[PDB]
């Protein structure tokens, strides 16, 4: 069951990192 | 640099075993012990790392 | 009565069990990583290892 | 032009010394993050 929690948390960090792409829009502004 | 990467990227696979408290509760155990271990064991299993907070600061 | 008669866990007998749990914790937390010894001399890394806990 | 010790503005990269050194000084800093989390989770309650 811990593996299920591992995968879920694993994808969270990915989405949180890809959010850095939003920071790029800040520069354009 | 390579050590830190290998250190952080080391994979952990040990087949975390499942605990059947009912089996131990039945065969033999100290009254209140098998239950006290289960309730206390389960409490810590709920706790988990907060990957979100770290993802933002980095 | 057999609950206690059959298994008469004494205070010191259960005490030893509790010490193992505490000993397991201190070993798990205080366990610091073992990287290149003579290369991890940075002020930050050595500071972290001291306060590893 | 203010915070780089170089004898010329014609920067020529022929080694990755300055690059890897700044990476180990950065990625290492974030060590103990998980062990620190274990302290809180494990210091929460005693299994016994």
């Amino acid at each position: 069951q811990v593996a299920q929690a591992n995968y879920s948390k694993f994808r969270a960090d990915y989405s949180a990192s890809v959010a850095a792409f939003q920071q790029r829009i800040k520069t354009i502004e | 640099l390579s050590s830190l990467v290998s250190f952080y990227n080391k994979q952990h696979v040990e087949q975390i075993p499942t605990i059947d408290f009912n089996e131990w509760k039945s065969v033999i155990s100290t009254q209140g012990l098998v239950d006290k271990v289960k309730e206390n064991y389960e409490s810590l299993i709920k706790e988990q790392y907060n990957t979100d907070a770290i993802s933002k600061q980095i | 009565q057999e609950q206690a008669n059959l298994i008469g866990l004494t205070a010191e007998q259960l005490k030893s069990i509790k010490e193992n749990d505490v000993r397991a914790r201190k070993e798990f937390l205080e366990s610091q990583p073992k990287l290149d010894n003579n290369l991890k001399n940075i002020e930050s890394v050595k500071k972290i290892l001291a306060t590893w806990g | 032009e203010n915070n780089i010790a170089s004898n010329t503005y014609i920067l020529i990269q022929q080694d990755v010394a300055n690059m890897a050194k700044a990476y180990v000084h950065d990625i290492c800093g974030y060590i103990d993050v998980a062990n620190k989390e274990n302290v809180r989770i494990l210091s929460k309650g005693d299994l016994i």
